[PDB]
């Protein structure tokens, strides 16, 4: 008199978008007539094995089949069921064939649709991709939307990655760091599914335009050096590059201030050595020109 | 490969479509374009090429604006 055996050969009937018709053959009732059966399934995506709602809501112990409910559509899934008595509840039965279900629209937006920066006479529009389990379908892409603030009519364009989380138009009409209404909305083979809400992304800005002036540096110890220029399209900080005197501006080191600070030190130098300075500004867009080098020694 | 931004002016619709297993010609992608805004009493306005797969595609993007 104890629970009673694991039912045998799992079988998927027919299975759909959100529903699984699955029938079982009864094992050993071990005395005690099976009062009723449970199902349980398993997913890339679910915690192990987790119990499933079904139709009927009590799977009784005259019923070898019944339709499991409420799945996510274009999921892999495997079943098993469970027999259960007076005494108590049997051993679980073997997974089934993993078997998954059919696809549809995808129900979701892209979450976190943002953007901004890039070069002059460009607009990025970015978003974090959908997770796979809910696509919804095979075909999987991306339908983004934009336009300058206040227009009639929109840009689209079908971005068919399914881990696409980018696109970037660049054209002569893009001013620049304008304000942009941006939506973006995800597809798959079944069909097209909803667009985010509208916001607002500007497009790139341009580089500074002009070039610190009245460069200066002094040395601080044999191998810390302090170096000042004058300020001024905005500007973020400036970029020091620097090379020794027998060295080449291109294959030089930089190094990058964030603020209007205006001063900045340069460590890792070697003493008794002549180098040569140069301070540039630079935005999100690049840099700008560049100032007339300083030398100065350790 | 970067798909082209089409203008969608009001009450025009922008349509796409891809498959695969297709690999077909631009002129292929232009009929299947020119017949679906046709079978829905619109004209084609604009169009573009998705996914190379030489001068071959596996889909399309295109808009079909009202007539008259």
């Amino acid at each position: 008199g104890s629970p009673p055996g694991p039912p045998t050969s799992i079988h998927v009937e027919e299975i759909t978008d959100t529903t699984a018709t699955l029938s079982w053959r009864p094992g050993p009732d071990n005395h005690s007539p099976i009062t009723a059966y449970t199902i349980q399934a398993r997913t890339p995506f679910s915690l192990g094995w987790q119990a499933v709602s079904t139709v009927p809501e009590v799977v009784g112990g005259s019923h070898l089949t019944a339709t499991v409910i409420e799945l996510n559509p274009w999921v892999e899934y495997e079943f098993r069921v469970l027999a259960s008595n007076a005494v108590g509840t049997g051993e679980p039965s073997k997974p089934s064939k993993k078997a998954r279900t059919k696809d549809t629209v995808p129900k979701v937006t892209p979450a976190n649709v943002s953007g901004g920066g890039g070069s002059r006479s460009e607009l990025v529009i970015t978003w974090e991709p959908v997770p796979e389990e809910l696509q919804n379908g095979a075909g999987f892409g991306y339908v983004v939307a934009f336009r300058p603030f206040g227009s009639t009519g929109w840009m689209q364009a079908a971005v068919p990655s399914p881990e696409a989380s980018k696109y970037v138009f660049k054209n002569e009409t893009i001013l620049p760091f304008s304000p942009f209404q941006v939506k973006v909305g995800a597809y798959n083979n079944k069909g097209e599914g909803p667009f985010g809400p509208v916001i607002t992304i500007y497009s790139a800005e341009e580089e500074p335009g002009r070039a610190p002036s009245r460069l200066r540096a002094k040395s601080l110890s044999a191998s810390d050096v302090e170096v000042s220029w004058k300020a001024l399209k905005r500007v973020l900080g400036y970029e020091l590059r620097y090379w020794e005197k027998n060295e080449k501006e291109d294959a030089s080191s930089v190094l990058r201030t964030v603020g209007n600070r205006t001063l900045a030190i340069i460590q890792g130098l070697k003493g008794s050595s002549t180098y040569y300075i140069t301070v540039r500004a630079y935005n999100t867009a690049g840099t700008g020109p560049p100032s007339p080098v300083v030398n100065i020694t350790t | 490969f970067v798909s082209d931004a089409l203008l969608v002016p009001d009450k025009c619709k922008f349509l796409h479509q891809e498959r695969m297993d297709m690999c077909e010609s631009h002129l292929h992608w232009h009929t299947v374009a020119k017949e679906s805004c046709g079978d829905r009493s619109m004209n084609l306005h604009d169009y573009g090429m998705l996914l190379p797969c030489i001068d071959r595609f596996r889909g399309v993007e295109f808009v079909c604006c009202p007539m008259e």
